[PDB]
Parts: structure tokens; C-alpha cells; sequence
């Protein structure tokens, strides 16, 4: 049964031939007969073995690289993913109905490319690149892979700009810089596609603000979402004008699993043309929990071995090989930046989730959003004992890091004294009156939706509350206070606070003269 | 000769060889793909198969593609000429000068060393860590683990222990960066370039240090693999040149990461919660080569993350058995803001022994975890009762071990551009008398908050005095501070006056250094020729 | 027998048409191999060390034998790696035969009831889960807990006792060392040689870098150089130190030859696996010679989880149980035995009878004492007698309190339980301790030290003079 008297079978052993010259003049003639029930036969095209459930089993394709697209006859196109000795097991990007055992498929040369450029700053995009809002195709525009590898060591250079998001618990607690991946994650409906949002405002108000290089183009990827929340926001990025500076790519939950399996790289590939043309960028996977699913399905139909949670032993890399990509290079590259909020939804709180640990053990910082939080008014729900942020200082306002420190720790100082409140003892009116400012400042914490803040009126409100100047009012209308506060001192603290970053000496004199200036409501 | 590419799924190559098959281990270049290709032998699949490991992508691969064989493991260079580098997992120089000049090309995978050459004596290496040097002393010459989840200061611990023990160390230390963020891989490579452990240029041969980088972006086979790179450059400096040599490995469960997403595709039927049915004996193979042999020594400081901060995760729970020192990091201790977040009771070391550091050290390591406990089974009657009645002896062992837990904080170094506090170097005799006096009760009558985040016992009787000069201000407040405008300040509206307004150019620069290609609305294939047409309109 | 596949140091392997299971085999580059599951058209073979060496169409020889170790009087002071070929460099082993290293457990009529002591030094142990010579005893806990340490002070102890008794009743121990660290091993063949204690000490050592089947088959090795002595009409005393890593060794044999996994991917004979082990450790009866094997099989837990499979399965098949708790250690009760959660199903049938009577009363007592443990932190004082056991029993729990390799003989441990079981103990103000707890075996004159050993019981003739000699005990440091 070995193989060297299978290959001594090579050599001819016949010693007779009552056979061999019957049926070779008889084999010729009886194939003739069945001509057209034969299939001319395929070598470097492919014909469909099986198709099912979204997978093409190809006969065929002998050059077909790895991770290549393809493209059946039937139009939809492919991707070659598991080149198997007999068979290439090809996803489908589309609906396989038009797909049937025999059609041919065709390599198309091309391993999966996006088109780029400033073409998509405005569209509404599918997972693969094809413009699904209505306005025709893409112009000014190119076509570039979705498998560039990361930026590496000698790339790079350190975190520095900050990339503020508008939102005063994120830029006060957990401050992003401008090439750092920070997660927001959570349950489901306690406003993590509301920060991605707000942030994106935000950029959008400061794009008209700043010269021409501190410019963010955000990218939302909507993995999974259904279309009538996309809808609604195109709706909403139109209707506030920040859909001039976006692009958005929606795989939704009708498309196939390789399209919402392949959305966050064709995003990120959209994205890492202003990374790499010196402009700054900014990109949201929104539902990274919903790529990695699709991602299982996908690897699962191929009939790979799954594991925790039937996903794939590579999930981790799946979304480390993403998230790297969110860079900020050095100045002989461009000094372009790319910042990534990936979103995973966890299930009742569970952070120790498969795909969820693996994303915390990825992205720089978190940004938890918890549910308990979120129904006792806290909105946005920061967890602020769980929010890290791996930049910490240096990637900040300098007016907010001179007035966020007293935040940072005088909440710490309310969360260890307020596991205590069942008794009421006021130990020498010092845990009271550490929670009586903790309490104001998880108060003053809260803010809107689709109301993003500038910068200089969110460290003037903190500096509202880390000194005095809100001791004398209840903790019921200090979302009032702070909006009395914003709205009577005089906008000229506001200029001079952005046109220094810190409060100058002459600075927080006139700052702390305008805070009795005001009349405050608080009674 | 060669062999060509039978099947690719994923990361796992499986290549056929027409006789001579490569041994396993060897190392298989594939000629015709864009990048170099290395793929190693992972196991003989039978019939005139091999089955391997990619290095890199293996997006591009063709079925029937030459793939050579080098009749060797993946070797790279090792010796002088790697100092002041970054390396790959396959030994290429990442640093973008020139080539790595170093000699004799030494294999990356080699056995252990036996048990005949294994060093019994034990030295203190001290660190400047109180609650290090206290608690869990470190081993000159021992293997030390850094336990701890995300986010909890392993990173920051690894780099405080470069910037101690690497820079005062005399011998060459080594970086293996297996499978962790490619900027901060770029922070220690910059802070470095700075604090003069690597120089560039011509004095590149006055540097100390190796770096080999196998960082997240890279595919599952070049993460299971650069920590036996970095190894093998520690084992070099420790049998040839017979140095004492520091490896420091950031997150060694990164390599058992990297062999569990493999594992499958290599016909493996899975073990325990997820991992290889080969986790112990890989984890084992890996870290027993990192031994004190009577050549030279390698001191390996390796940070270990924990998944979701479960210390009964299998891949830590094998690694623990491997460490002669250990060094857990808790989640609640940085939720008190205490930093390094180190569990004054979890954390462990063979150092610990009156027989070895002394009977004064032991015992106040002793008397701090005894205080410590005592404290944690209080606890629970303090936030049930309110510590009131506890009759002055437990009031007194809540209060003691409260300013234990606040001395345990140390300034880092590295963590003065987050924290804005200078670090500190306590020494070990200068820390052993600083916990004793708090233990005996010399420092009661100082304030609790006064530890915080302080050097020796000559800083917290400071910030006492510090503390209270700040309590002694805020008294009185009539007048004559900076919000009089008289002073020396201008208007409001002067400040206004001092700003430099900035262009504004509303064209964002998105028109003229765009090759704006065009692309064909209908799709391009390949025919059977391999001829470019359209798709043939024909279902 | 010509290889069809190789990897992960299993060999496929075509031929080998009369092989038997369990088989030593050979390969052409001389690592050895074991027929461990023979198919219909292949064998799959284990491989004795790192299988980079072999490749497809290796010729396999087949040895004719069984799995084999050299036993004998020659493995005492060696360092033998799992298959019983010495580590120590001390040249090759004089004065051995071999010995399969699976041999059926001793049945029914060959045992014998356990009785006669075997004390391990550790006075937690032999006072309150004494341990008999023949019996199975879990040393079980958490990492870092002091498992290895109660088993080295057994070790030590033995070989204190073998210098006072004579040739028959002495115990011979060997240590087997599943899955360690190298390194570690050479720490321990220092101690046993800085103490002596290696000229009773076999010690086998499958370290982490062994094959799998090596650490699979290292202590069913040592447990055959252990049965040498228990066949002969001597006594031994296996360890085998993390139980929990040989079931991970052969959870990974299992695995990779693809046997149906069970819980925890574990297959389905790890039950057997260890039960075949540890049912070797006997008390032969007096036909067979009167030999004994005493194990003590150590199982780490996670977070004190008994409820997992592999130990479920030990404390299942060991006679008794040995607790070790991570909260017991940081608060100073170092060894930190559960009082509570230690069981020895032999029990008081298999202790000194001089301890037997004292350590009756302090069992109650130290109960007692945890029935009341929530009261010791309260400040208002209690209605004095639960006082009186939370001074008495805070006190006993000082008293089991040893520190590292230094074990000490019965007749000390049983005086210090009558020092403090019957009120003699420092009932002033305790910060009299130091020269207080070792005050009693240091100022005692040594005639009653052995007279109680050699009666082996507190007689009506010896307590008087234990009770006047504990009452004029000095501590003169106050
Ligand atoms: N800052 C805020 N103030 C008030 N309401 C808010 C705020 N942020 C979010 N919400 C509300 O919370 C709800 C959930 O918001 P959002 O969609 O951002 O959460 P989500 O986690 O993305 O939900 P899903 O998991 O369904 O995608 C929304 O209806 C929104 O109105
Ligand atoms: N009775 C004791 N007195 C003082 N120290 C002890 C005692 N027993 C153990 N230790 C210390 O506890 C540490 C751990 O001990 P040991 O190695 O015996 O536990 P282990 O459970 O075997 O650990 P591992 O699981 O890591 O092998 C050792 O460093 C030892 O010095
Ligand atoms: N010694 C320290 N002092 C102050 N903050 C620290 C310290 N160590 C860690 N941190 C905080 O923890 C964050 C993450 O620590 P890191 O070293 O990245 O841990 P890990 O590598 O385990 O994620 C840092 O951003 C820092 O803010
Ligand atoms: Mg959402
Ligand atoms: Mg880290
Ligand atoms: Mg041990």
C-alpha cells in the first residue's frame, strides 16, 4: 500500500495486450456519443463544485493567489480564502442564489481592493467600495488593497495632538490623542454610537476652526447595524454638515457575512489615504462585535475547527491586524494621523467576553459605558473607575490638564466614600462634604446628544467646580449652572483659552473675577 | 530540489515535496511572492507533505508555488552586531539601518539546557521598587513574572525595570516584544535612543541593548516564534560571550496566543478552555531554556497578561510553576489609585527566606503581609459596623496597614509624563527600615495620606510637614490676590489683542497631489490564457 | 516500521505488525517511542523527546518490551529523569534490575490495615491528619501555598527517623518531580544534600521541557523504584509532586492521538490513569513481607475549586486529604493546613498513642474555635466562654505554626500539645511568644523526651513529671 510499488505501477507490467488495442480504437467513438453531456474541461478558470449557505466550492483556478478576488459568471464577485488541493473554497459577496454547480468563475488577477481618495469624502459606501446613497459612481478616486500591512516601529512616532471629541466626561477623564485606538464598549442602548457620533460633530465644528492640517475626516463603519439607522444617520450628518468631512461604509445586516466581515478593512483603507497623505483621521467600527460574528460564520462555513464561543482560533488577529493600522507616522512619512473607536457590545455587563477581552487587550484606551449608570441620569454612562486611557497626559488640552487632575481625584474620593451610604454617620463633615462635591461633579459630567462642546467651554466648566463658585447651589440644576455659567461669562475668556491652551496667569485672575460676575440660578 | 504550495488555509501552509523531505523545525523560503516568505516546518502530513507556519501573509500564495528549503531552522543573526537593533522574528533589521552586521548565524531553535549546568546560588537583584524589593525580592539570575490584566501597569513596571536594572547592569539586555502594541514597541524604542541604551551612527557598538519586535500586526506564526528569537540572541551573549544578560519579554502569553491560533489548522482537536493540547510542554520548551547555566546567566523579567484578570486562566496558571520570583498586579489595587499595582499578598518569590535576605527582611516582609491580611478580613466588619468599637487594637491594625498600603506606592520614572511626580530609587536597606518603623509604630502620629506616592521615610515625614503648611493656608480671603486687575494684568479685552490670528484656507488640500486613476465600471477578468477581458456576458 | 507521519512528537506509523500495547519502540534516530493506540493500518506512537529528528519513511524498530526502569538499592541518592536514566552526572546506575513501571495494584488479601504511624515532622499533620504507613494522602491546594514544603519536611523528617530505628522500619522516600521547572530541581538536590537527606531520597524529574510521555510515565516510574522497597519488606514514601501536570501530560498524549475528549478535554481513562497509580501505594500484609507505601500526591487548584475534574478524581482515590489555603497562609498560620477541610479516612487508628490522647481534645477544641470565629473581631466582650475558647483556640492555632525544613520529632510535637491543650500555655499577656513557644522543648529536661518515645504514650508514671516540668518552665526573657 506504500508508495514504491505504486510508483514501480509506472512502469509497464502488462504482458498482454487483448485490451489495450480494443478499446483504445473503442474509447474515442463511445465518448463522441456523450459529447454534450460533457463540460469542456477548466484549468485556469473555475467551475462551481458546491455552492451553499454563501461558500462556492470551485474546481479549477490552478494561479488563483490567496485571499483573491474573484468574480462567477453570474456577476457577483468572490474571494478565494482557503486554497484547497482539490478545491477552492471561494465567499461570496452577495446573495448565492445566482450561483449553480457548473457555472464558471473567473480570477480577476486583483487581491480585494477599495477605491480611495478625496472621491469618498461625502458617500455613502458598501463593504467593497460601490456607492449605495444614489449619487452615482465614484470620481476622484483610486483603488487600493484592504490588507496593507501596519505602520511598524521606526513609522511611528509618539502620540502628541489631542483630537478632541466634544464630549466633557471623554475629554476630561479618558483624553484621546490623534493616532490612539480607544474602545467604547458596553451594553446594548447605553450610547456608545452617541459618543462615536458626537465625536464626529465635533470634528466637524472644528474642521471650520483650524488651518487646513489639523483637519480630521472621520470614517463610520456601520458592521451589521440595519439600514434604517444608517439612514437616519446620513440623515443626521447632512442636516449638521458633517457628512462634507465623512465617509461612511455600511455593510448592513442584509449583506452577506464576507461584506461585513471585510466593511471595517474597507474602512480603514478609506481612512489610511489621509493617514498617509499627511491629513489626520479619524475611524469608527461601530459594531466590531458584529465583525467578528459575521468573521465566525464566515470561517465556520468553510468548516475550519472553532473554538471559544465557536469562533475562530485567528479572531484575535482578525481585529489586532485592523486595529494597528491606527497610526501616527513620522515626520519624514507625512506626520498623518489615523485614531480608531472600535465598539463592542458585551452581554449584561460581561466584559470577560471572548472578542471583548481581546479588543481590550488591543486598543490603547476604554471607555466603559455602563447601564446602571445610564438610568441614574449619568449620560454620557463613563464608568470612570474602568475608563483608562494609555496616554493619560500629553495627548490633552493644557487648560484641561491643569483642572482635570482635581476632577480625577475628587471622584475617586466620592467613589470610596459613597460604598458607605446605607448609614449616613458624615464622619467630621468630611465624607459628607466629598460627596457633596462628587456629587456636583458627576452632575456636572452630564451632558446632551448631538450637542458636542468645544474645548475652552468644557475646561472653564470644570473650572466652574474644581475650585468653588458651585458650592452654593443643589445638585439638581447644575446642568443648568454650567449652561448659566457658559452662557454669561463673556465669550472673550473663550478665545484667549484657546489662542494659549493653558490658563496664563493674567487668564484664571479674569476667570476667577467672571465667576461672580454671573448670576447663577441655583437656589 | 524544491517544493511547491499544496494547500493555504490561513496562516498554515501545507507544501509537497517530491522526495527529501525538510526535517521539522526546518526553515522553507517561498520564491515568486512579493515579501519574503518564510515558512517553518510544523509537522509531516504523509504523503510527501509538509505542514507550516507562515512568517508573514500569506495573501499572494499560489498552489504549486517553489518553495525551497534552506535545510536549516530559521536562523538570524546573533553577537555584537545586533546590539542597538531591531530585529524580526526571521532576523531581518526593522530599523531601517543598514544590515545587522553580526557573525556565526546561530539557529533559533535549540534544546534546553541540561540539569547538570543549573546554578543553585541566589543574589538579590534589587530593583528601587518598595514594594518589589520588600514583599516579592527579585533574583539576579532568576526568571520574574509580571502578572496583571489590561490596563493594570505591566508595561509601565517593565519599563521602570529597564530604566533601573538594564542601565546599571553593565551586560547587554535584550527586548522581545512578542505580540504587543507596535507604538509603545516605538516609546521604548525612542526612550532608549534618548537615555543612551541604544546609540545610532558609528558608536552604534557602545549600545546595550537588542531589540526583537514581533508586535500585534504580525501574523500568528512570527508571534509564536520571536520570542525563541530573542531567546536565542540572550543565548548567544549568555554561552559565547559569557555575559550576564537581561531578557525582558512583554506579554509571553502572546506566544501561547499565537500557538493557539494555529492549532487547528495544524489538526489539533482543542484542549481546555481554548488553548493547544501542547500548551504546557510549548510553554515549557520555551522557558526552560531561559536558565542561569554555569556559562553565564540571563536575568528574564516577563510580563504575563492575564485574560479578563483571572489568575486560574490556563496560560498564566502554566507560566506560574516556571518563575522563580512573581510579581501579580491587581485590578482594585489601581482602583485606590495606588500605583505600581502590586498585590502585596499574591505576589511571590523564592527570595523570600530568612535564610537567604535575613531575618530582619523576612521578618517585616512578614509582619507587612500579616498587617496586610488582617486588614482584608476586616474589611468586611468595617463597612457593616463602621470601625468604631473595635477596642484600640484593631482600630490601630486598620490604621497601620492603611499607611502600609499608601507606602507600597512608589513614583516611577517612566510615569513622570503621566503622573507630573518625579520618580524615586528606594533603596533596600533604606525600605526595610522605612516599613519596619511603620510596622513597630514610629510613624503614627504622621498623617495617612502622608505614604502617598513618596520615596524613603524621609519623604512622608516632608509631605507632613508639606500637608500641614497647605492646610495652614487657605484661611483668609479679603483681598490682594491675582484677580484685582491692578496688580500687573491687562483688560480682558487687551489679552484679546495678544493673539496671532491663524490662516484659514477652506480647501483642505484634496486637488492637487491626488493621482486620481480611473476605474472601469464593468468588471476585468482573466480568461483561460490568462488574457485580460471583460467578464463574458453569460450566465 | 516505516513512519507515515510525524508532528507534535506523535509518530504515525505503518507496520509494526506484532507490537504490543504499550510497547517500547525504536527509531533511526535513536529516540525511543511507545506504542501507545494500535489502529488497523497504522500505530501511534509517542515519542520519548523532541521528534525533529524523525521524518516520513523513518525506520521503526520495535524493542520486544515493555516500558522498563532500573530498580534496585543503586537509585537511592540518584537524580533519574522520567524513564529511570540518571540526570545527576554521577555516572550510570550500579546495583539495579530492571522493573516495569505498570504493575498491577495489590489486591485484596495482599493488603494489610494501616497502623502503624508516619510521621512527616509537620506537627499540623501529625497531630490532626495523621497519616499511616501504606496510605494515600492528597496534599491538595492552591499555587504557592506550601504543598512542596510539607512534602520535603516529610522527607527530611524521614530521614531524622532513620538514623534512631533500626534496619527494618525505616522509610525510604522518593520524590518525583511532574512538569517542574529544571532549575527548581536542582534546588531540591541541593537542600537534600546540604541536609542528607538524599542518602534515602530517589528522585525522578520529568521537567517542563520532558516530552509529554516522559512526564506521562515519570511517576509510574518512580512509583515502581518506590514498589522495589515495598516489595521487599522495607517502607517507602513516594511523592509526586503536581499530580495536575502528569494529567496535563497525558490529556496532551490523548488529544493529539485523537481520543474522544471528555471533560475538560480530558479522556476518559484520566480516572484510571490515576487510579492505577495511586492504588499501588499499599500496606502489604505479613505473608508478602510487610512492606508499605505511603504516597502523597499533590493536586494544585485554581481558586480553591475542588469541583474540577482532576481533583475530583485524586480526592475521590486518596484515603485522606491535606487543605491548604491561600487566606490561611498571609495571616501567619504557616503550614496554612485547613484544620477544617483536612480529612484522613485511616484516622486516629495510625497515630502515636501519645499524641492520640492530646490531639482528641485539641481537635474539639480548635472546632470549637472556628464555630466562634466571627466573635474574635468584636470589641464588647462576649459572655466568657466563648472567650475562653477564642483565647485557647487562637492560642492552638499558634502552636501548629512551623517554620521551613525543619520537622520535628513526635515526642516534642506531642509535650507541645500537652504544653498547650492542657492550660500550661502563655496565659499572661502574648507578647511574650518568641521566648515562650520553643521555651517548653528547650528547658524541658530531655529524659522525658524519651521515655514518650520510647513507651509511645503519655503513661500514668510520665504525666506527672510532664505536668511538674511544664510547670516550672523559665522565659526568662521578660
Ligand atoms: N448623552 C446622552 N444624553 C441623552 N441620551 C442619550 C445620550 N447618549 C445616548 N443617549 C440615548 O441612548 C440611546 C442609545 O444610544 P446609542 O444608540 O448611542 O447606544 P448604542 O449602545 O449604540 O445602542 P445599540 O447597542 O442599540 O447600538 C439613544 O436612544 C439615545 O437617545
Ligand atoms: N512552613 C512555612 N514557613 C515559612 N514559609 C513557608 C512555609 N511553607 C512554605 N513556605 C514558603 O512558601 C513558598 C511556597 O512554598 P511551596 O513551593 O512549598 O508551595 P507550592 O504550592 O509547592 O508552590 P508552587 O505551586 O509554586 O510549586 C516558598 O517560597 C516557601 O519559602
Ligand atoms: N506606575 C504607574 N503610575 C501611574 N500610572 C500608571 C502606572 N502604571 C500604570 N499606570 C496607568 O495604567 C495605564 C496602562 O498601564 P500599562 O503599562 O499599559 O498596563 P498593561 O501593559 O498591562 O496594559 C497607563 O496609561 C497608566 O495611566
Ligand atoms: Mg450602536
Ligand atoms: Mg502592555
Ligand atoms: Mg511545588
Amino acid at each position: 500500500a506504500d508508495a514504491k510499488a505504486l510508483d514501480e505501477l509506472r512502469k509497464p507490467k502488462f504482458s498482454s495486450k487483448y485490451l489495450i488495442q480494443h478499446v483504445s480504437q473503442k474509447l474515442i467513438p463511445a465518448v463522441k456519443e456523450w459529447e454534450k453531456s460533457y463540460q469542456p474541461p477548466v484549468i485556469h478558470l473555475g467551475r462551481v463544485l458546491s455552492v451553499g449557505d454563501g461558500i462556492a466550492r470551485v474546481y479549477g483556478l490552478k494561479s488563483v493567489q490567496a485571499g483573491e478576488l474573484v468574480c462567477f459568471d453570474s456577476g457577483v464577485k468572490g474571494m478565494a480564502l482557503n486554497l484547497q488541493a482539490d478545491h477552492v473554497g471561494v465567499v461570496v459577496f452577495g446573495n448565492d442564489s445566482v450561483i449553480h454547480q457548473g457555472d464558471l468563475v473567473y480570477r480577476t488577477g486583483q487581491i480585494v481592493n477599495v477605491p480611495i481618495g478625496p472621491g469618498t469624502l461625502g458617500r455613502v459606501t458598501d463593504g467593497l467600495g460601490q456607492p449605495i446613497d444614489g449619487k452615482g459612481p465614484l470620481t476622484n478616486v483610486r483603488s487600493s488593497l484592504v490588507e496593507v500591512k501596519a505602520p511598524g516601529i521606526i513609522a511611528r512616532q509618539s502620540v502628541r495632538e489631542p483630537l478632541f471629541t466634544g464630549v466633557k466626561a471623554v475629554d476630561a477623564l479618558v483624553p484621546i490623542g490623534r493616532g490612539q485606538r480607544e474602545l467604547i464598549i458596553g451594553d446594548r442602548q447605553t450610547g456608545k454610537t452617541a459618543v462615536a457620533i458626537d465625536a464626529i460633530i465635533h470634528q466637524k465644528n472644528c474642521n471650520e476652526q483650524v488651518p487646513k492640517a489639523q483637519r480630521v475626516y472621520c470614517v463610520y463603519v456601520a458592521v451589521g447595524q440595519k439600514r434604517s439607522t444608517v439612514a437616519q444617520l446620513v440623515k443626521l450628518f447632512t442636516q449638521t454638515g458633517a457628512m462634507r468631512y465623512t465617509i461612511m461604509v455600511s455593510a448592513t445586516a442584509s449583506d452577506a457575512a464576507p461584506l461585513q466581515f471585510l466593511a471595517p478593512y474597507s474602512g480603514c483603507a478609506m481612512a489610511e489615504y489621509f493617514r498617509d497623505t499627511g491629513k489626520h483621521g479619524l475611524i469608527i467600527y461601530d459594531d466590531l462585535s458584529k465583525q467578528s460574528v459575521a468573521y465566525r460564520q464566515m470561517s465556520l462555513l468553510l468548516r475550519r475547527p472553532p473554538g471559544r464561543e465557536a469562533f475562530p482560533g485567528d479572531v484575535f488577529y482578525l481585529h489586532s491586524r485592523l486595529l494597528e493600522r491606527a497610526a501616527k507616522l513620522s515626520k519624514e512619512l507625512g506626520g498623518g494621523s489615523l485614531t480608531a473607536f472600535p465598539v463592542i457590545e458585551t452581554q449584561a455587563g460581561d466584559v470577560s467576553a471572548y472578542i471583548a477581552t481581546n479588543v481590550i487587550s488591543i486598543t490603547d484606551g476604554q471607555i466603559f459605558l455602563e447601564t446602571e449608570l445610564f438610568y441614574k441620569g449619568i449620560r454620557p454612562a463613563l464608568n470612570v473607575g474602568l475608563s483608562v486611557s494609555r496616554v493619560g497626559s500629553a495627548a490633552q488640552f493644557p487648560g484641561m490638564k491643569q483642572v482635570a487632575g482635581t476632577l480625577k481625584l475628587e471622584l475617586a474620593q466620592y467613589r470610596e466614600v459613597a460604598a458607605f451610604a446605607q448609614f449616613g454617620s458624615d464622619l467630621d463633615a468630611a465624607t459628607q462634604y466629598v460627596l457633596e462635591r462628587g456629587a456636583r461633579l458627576t452632575e456636572m459630567l452630564k451632558q446632551k446628544q448631538f450637542a458636542p462642546i468645544p474645548i475652552e467651554r468644557q475646561t472653564v466648566a470644570v473650572y466652574a467646580a474644581t475650585k468653588g463658585f458651585l458650592d452654593k447651589v443643589r445638585v439638581q440644576d447644575i446642568v443648568a449652572a454650567e449652561e448659566a455659567v457658559i452662557s454669561q461669562v463673556n465669550p472673550a475668556v473663550f478665545k484667549i483659552l484657546k489662542a494659549n491652551g493653558k490658563i496664563t496667569p493674567a487668564l484664571d485672575a479674569h476667570l476667577k473675577a467672571e465667576l461672580r460676575k454671573v448670576k447663577l440660578p441655583g437656589a | 530540489d524544491a517544493g511547491y504550495v499544496s494547500q493555504v488555509i490561513g496562516p498554515v501552509v501545507d507544501v509537497r515535496f517530491d522526495g527529501e523531505l525538510p526535517s521539522i523545525l526546518s526553515s522553507l523560503e517561498v520564491e515568486g511572492h512579493s515579501v519574503r516568505l518564510v515558512l517553518e516546518v510544523a509537522q509531516h502530513m504523509g504523503d510527501n507533505t509538509v505542514r507550516c507556519i507562515a512568517m508573514d501573509s500569506t495573501d499572494g500564495l499560489v498552489r504549486g508555488q517553489k518553495v525551497v528549503d534552506t535545510g536549516s531552522p530559521i536562523k538570524v543573526p546573533v553577537g555584537r552586531g545586533t546590539l542597538g537593533r531591531i530585529m524580526n522574528v526571521i532576523g531581518e533589521p526593522v530599523d531601517e539601518q543598514g544590515p545587522i552586521d553580526a557573525a556565526d548565524i546561530w539557529s533559533i531553535h535549540r534544546e534546553a539546557p541540561e540539569f547538570t549546568e543549573q546554578s543553585t546560588e541566589q543574589e538579590i537583584l534589587v530593583t528601587g521598587i518598595k514594594v518589589v524589593d520588600l514583599l516579592a525580592p527579585y533574583q539576579r539570575g532568576g526568571k520574574i513574572g509580571l502578572f496583571g490584566g489590561a490596563g493594570v501597569g505591566k508595561t509601565v513596571l517593565i519599563m521602570e525595570l529597564i530604566n533601573n536594572v538594564a542601565k546599571a547592569h553593565g551586560g547587554f539586555s535584550v527586548f522581545a516584544g512578542v505580540g504587543e502594541r507596535t507604538r509603545e514597541g516605538n516609546d521604548l524604542y525612542r526612550e532608549m535612543i534618548e537615555s543612551g541604551v541604544i546609540k545610532l551612527g558609528a558608536e552604534r557598538g557602545n549600545s546595550k541593548c537588542t531589540l526583537v519586535y514581533g508586535q500585534m500586526n504580525e501574523p500568528p506564526g512570527a508571534r509564536a516564534r520571536v520570542a525563541l528569537t530573542g531567546l536565542t540572541v540572550a543565548e548567544y551573549f549568555r554561552d559565547i560571550e559569557g555575559q550576564d544578560v537581561l531578557l525582558f519579554v512583554d506579554n509571553i502569553f502572546r506566544f501561547t496566543q499565537a500557538n493557539s491560533e494555529v492549532s487547528a489548522l495544524l489538526g489539533r482537536i482543542p484542549s481546555a478552555v481554548g488553548y493547544q493540547p501542547t500548551l504546557a510542554t510549548d510553554l515549557g520548551g520555551l522557558q526552560e531554556r531561559i536558565t542561569t547555566t554555569t556559562k553565564g546567566s540571563i536575568t528574564s523579567v516577563q510580563a504575563v497578561y492575564v485574560p479578563a484578570d483571572d489568575l486560574t486562566d490556563p496560560a498564566p496558571a502554566t507560566t506560574f510553576a516556571h518563575l522563580d520570583a512573581t510579581t501579580v498586579l491587581s485590578r482594585s489595587i489601581a482602583e485606590l489609585g495606588i500605583y505600581p499595582a502590586v498585590d502585596p499578598l499574591d505576589s511571590t518569590s523564592r527570595m523570600l527566606n530568612p535564610n537567604v535576605i535575613g531575618a530582619e527582611h523576612y521578618n517585616v516582609a512578614r509582619g507587612v503581609q500579616k498587617v496586610l491580611q488582617d486588614y482584608k478580613n476586616l474589611q468586611d466588619i468595617i463597612a457593616i459596623l463602621g470601625m468604631d468599637e473595635l477596642s484600640e487594637e484593631d482600630k490601630l491594625t486598620v490604621a497601620r496597614a492603611r499607611k502600609i498600603q499608601r507606602f507600597l506606592s512608589q513614583p516611577f520614572q517612566v510615569a513622570e509624563v503621566f503622573t507630573g511626580t518625579p520618580g524615586k530609587y528606594v533603596d533596600l536597606a533604606d525600605t526595610i527600615s522605612g516599613f519596619q518603623g511603620v510596622l513597630t509604630g514610629k510613624y503614627d502620629d504622621l498623617p495617612e495620606m502622608a505614604f502617598y506616592m513618596v520615596g524613603d521615610i524621609k519623604e512622608v515625614k516632608e509631605k507632613a510637614d508639606k500637608m500641614a503648611k497647605d492646610i495652614a493656608s487657605r484661611k483668609e480671603a479679603d483681598n490682594k490676590k491675582v484677580s484685582e486687575e491692578l496688580k500687573d494684568i491687562p483688560s480682558l479685552d487687551k489679552l484679546v489683542s495678544e493673539i496671532k490670528e491663524v490662516v484659514i484656507e477652506e480647501d483642505d488640500g484634496l486637488e492637487e497631489d491626488f493621482k486620481a486613476e480611473a476605474l472601469s465600471s464593468e468588471t476585468v477578468v482573466l480568461n483561460e490564457e490568462g488574457k485580460s477581458v471583460p467578464l463574458p456576458k453569460k450566465n
